[PDB]
């Protein structure tokens, strides 16, 4: 959330505990980078 | 109206 | 199309090879494999169509697609 | 059936009209795809020494097909193509009860 | 620049008390925090 | 007993079906016969939709066997939706996807009966994030098509719908939802339609309807009132330019069909005509199209519409509108048949009222040179209507419409507060005085009686007096001595007062108003 607030598309650089990073991905909280899918963005709810 | 009617006594 | 047949892939995996123990959702992995294989088929067949500049995919493009992708998708 | 499902999905995957005569040959392509796969899962599961075919038994196979990489792992590949109620079975979510 | 955070944390409550083991509305705290007023 | 029976079903859920001494389908089927009469009270619908669907017994047949008929008798309440969103929790129990399909079909089918739809709309994202799974998309799409408000169209939802459209098919449900999101804030652009599938439920849902029964601006009438009230510059010009380019393009459309395009143009000119009759001022493209298309005009090409457009022509001067338009409503008036002739003095009859209205409040909102305009219009019609009297050898039909015009010239002072008593030109006055029917004779008599009334009213408040009173006393002494051929027809069909009574009684009301005066 800090990273999206100022923009980022990385925002975790593949943060750990993979059950968690994919948690906020299925519910639509965060989005995978469409090209390099090791970096995450928070879906831009702005 | 009597204009739409007057267009159908021109025919009829 | 938004589906993936649970029954069909399991029936195929049992008909073709009678001795396996494909896991609870392993057939879902098989569906993903075939989905991506047919993705590769569609895209490289589009490339084949642009190779001869044919605006409709035909037999002569699919047979060329097979010997590349099907061989590539072999493990 | 399922081959008819994939040829219809081919229509929405090729984004372009084809011929039915193309579809029964892509049917033989899927039949040979399984004729390579189900004995590729056979030999890969035998390589792991396990009778059953665990999900990592197929992750290695898809590494062989060049679709799993260090950039594109197994689970990310599930995001892009499988529907939600299906990837709920495959990639572990979290409820303190990860699937 | 703050409501734009309040429309971000809000929509990760509509997506965290949804995807988890939520037991969302059978609880009197979240019921006023979920159904978050726009 | 249903509340007792449903709590027994809950007990049937706190324990297994096997451990029960009686079948569930027996007691739940007694409840089902009750549903065939009355299925679930608001509290009953709430609870039986809550516990039967969260995790408990609720078999994907049994929970569905109820869910087919688990709707509401009075209305569905918020607490129904609340913890069934905790059935939408969609987890270890999840009320698995088939019952989810019937559940979202439940909401789609009964979206109309909720006391506070805003509460569910406030729950928009909880169902929007349920769009990603494949099995509920054809039904969740319908639900959000029913739930969508502007506060729920955040750009991330727009991008999620676009991602769903790209990943999945072009499915018409996604297209319908996209149509709504385009109807709201257009962060997306795209160009089936509430075709429901709850028709099978609409056996029960039609019973529910019966149960509730027993137990750019022309085609917008609600918005036409706005433009009626704003005589503003950038809106009467935003609208003028549309009317000019619709009455030009779609009238050039005549030059390629002239037969089938002659029915939408007629039906569009009818909408223009109605909009002007409501808004009550002539659209400034209605005249501007008329001056442009009157010289080119024929007699009968949209005559009924063109000669109602002439009625709504912004009073100009009758010195700047006469050469431009009235010199052509005489170029066709004197060359066309009676059936176009009567359609002009009627057209100009309505034009006279639509000019006199706008002159009455020109007295209300505080003349002479405006006076000269209606007076000259009436004289030019009075010139038009003496030579049209001559073209058709004193045809009674045409002079009937002439008097219908003059039926609105007698009452200028009484009706419109305008001092414009303009008498007959004699070429009509005596031509109807010595006419041959009474439905035109009593017509003239009514007009001149209203002329007596209007002149007497003008004498109270105050050229008119000298020559107008001279001409009306001319039309009086000549006629009052003359008051005869159609009266002779009556007399043949027929003691002077009894003759009168035979008259009078038989419809001669203009004669009544004169004779009493």
């Amino acid at each position: 959330e800090i990273l999206i607030n100022r923009l980022p598309y990385v925002k975790i650089s593949d943060s750990f505990w993979p059950p968690y990073v994919e948690l906020l991905l299925r519910n639509g909280i965060a989005l995978r980078h469409p090209e390099d899918p090791t970096r995450i963005r928070l879906e831009a709810f702005h | 109206g009597v204009l739409a009617h007057l267009e159908r006594l021109e025919t009829q | 199309k938004r589906k993936a047949p649970r029954g069909f892939l399991k029936r195929v995996f049992k008909r073709k090879k009678p001795q396996l123990r494909l896991e609870k959702s392993g057939d879902l992995l098989v569906h993903l494999n075939c989905l991506l294989f047919v993705h590769r088929l569609a895209e490289e067949s589009r490339t084949n169509a642009c190779a001869s500049k044919c605006r409709v995919i035909n037999k002569e493009h699919v047979l060329a697609a097979a010997k590349v992708i099907l061989k590539k998708s072999r493990g | 059936a399922g081959l008819s499902h994939y040829v219809k999905l081919f229509s929405f995957y090729a984004k372009m009209p084809m011929e039915r005569k193309a579809l029964e040959m892509v049917e033989k392509c899927l039949d040979k795809y399984f004729q390579h796969l189900c004995d590729d899962l056979e030999v890969f599961a035998a390589h792991a020494g396990r009778k059953t075919v665990k999900p990592e038994d197929l992750e290695l196979l898809m590494r062989r097909q060049g679709l799993v990489t260090d950039q594109v792992s197994l689970h990310v590949l599930v995001e892009r193509h499988l529907p939600l109620e299906y990837r709920q079975l495959l990639i572990p979510c979290a409820y303190s009860g990860n699937s | 620049m703050e409501i734009k955070i309040t429309t971000v944390i809000q929509h990760v409550f509509q997506n965290l008390i949804l995807g988890s083991k939520v037991n969302w509305a059978e609880d009197p705290a979240l019921k006023e925090i979920v159904l978050q007023l726009e | 007993e249903e509340d007792a029976l449903q709590m027994a079903v809950g007990y049937f859920e706190k324990g297994p079906i096997k451990a029960s001494q009686n079948k569930d389908k027996t007691l739940e089927k007694h409840l089902k016969t009750v549903e065939n009469v009355a299925w679930k009270n608001g509290l009953a619908s709430e609870e039986i939709d809550i516990l039967l669907n969260i995790a408990l017994s609720g078999k994907f047949g049994n929970a569905v066997n109820t869910r087919i008929l688990k709707c509401m008798i009075p209305a569905t309440v918020i607490s129904e939706d609340s913890v069934v969103k905790a059935v939408s929790w969609l987890c270890v129990g999840k009320c698995s996807g088939s019952t989810k399909v019937l559940f979202y079909r439940w909401l789609v089918a009964m979206f109309d009966f909720i006391d506070r739809k805003e509460q569910i709309n406030l729950l928009y994202g909880f169902f929007f994030a349920s769009l990603q799974d494949d099995a509920l998309c054809p039904y969740v799409c319908h639900l959000l098509y029913l739930l969508t408000k502007k506060e729920n169209v955040k750009p991330f939802r727009v991008r999620k719908l676009l991602d769903l459209q790209a990943k999945m098919g072009m499915q018409p449900h996604l297209q319908a939802l996209l149509s709504l999101y385009k109807f709201f804030a257009p962060a997306l652009i795209s160009v089936i339609y509430f075709k429901n599938s709850e028709n099978l439920w609409k056996t029960a849902l039609l019973a529910v309807k019966q149960r509730n029964r027993g137990p750019s601006v022309l085609n917008n009438s609600l918005l036409l009132h706005y433009i009626n009230c704003v005589r503003d510059e950038p809106v009467l010009l935003r609208f003028y330019y549309w009317l000019s380019q619709t009455l030009q393009e779609e009238c050039i459309w005549y030059k390629v069909n002239n037969y089938e395009h002659g029915k939408e143009f007629t039906n569009f000119l009818d909408t223009i005509i109605r909009a002007e009759c409501f808004l009550q001022e002539g659209f400034y493209s209605c005249e501007a199209f008329l001056y442009k298309s009157l010289p080119l005009w024929d007699g009968l090409c949209c005559r009924s519409q063109f000669l109602q457009l002439v009625s709504w022509i912004p009073f100009s001067s009758f010195s700047e509108v006469k050469p431009l338009l009235f010199d052509h409503l005489a170029q066709l008036f004197f060359t066309s048949t009676i059936y176009f002739k009567c359609s002009v003095l009627q057209s100009l009859k309505e034009l006279l009222q639509n000019w006199l209205l706008w002159l009455s409040m020109d007295i209300h909102m505080k003349l002479g040179g405006s006076m000269n305009s209606v007076s000259k219009l009436i004289h030019y019609v009075g010139w038009l209507s003496t030579t049209a009297m001559r073209l058709e050898s004193n045809n009674t039909f045409l002079l009937h419409f002439i008097l219908d015009f003059y039926e609105k010239v007698c009452d200028i002072y009484i009706n419109y507060n305008l001092p414009l008593v303009v008498l007959f030109p004699p070429g009509i006055f005596y031509s109807a005085l010595l006419s041959l029917d009474t439905s035109i004779l009593n017509q003239l008599c009514f007009i001149m009686h209203r002329y007596r009334k209007n002149l007497t009213a003008a004498k109270k408040n105050e050229n008119f007096s000298s020559k107008t009173y001279q001409e009306f006393n001319h039309y009086l002494t000549s006629m009052v001595g003359c008051l005869h051929p159609s009266f002779l027809s009556y007399a043949v069909s027929f003691k002077w007062s009894w003759y009168l009574d035979y008259l009078f009684s038989q419809g001669l009301q203009g004669l009544k108003l004169f004779i009493r005066s």
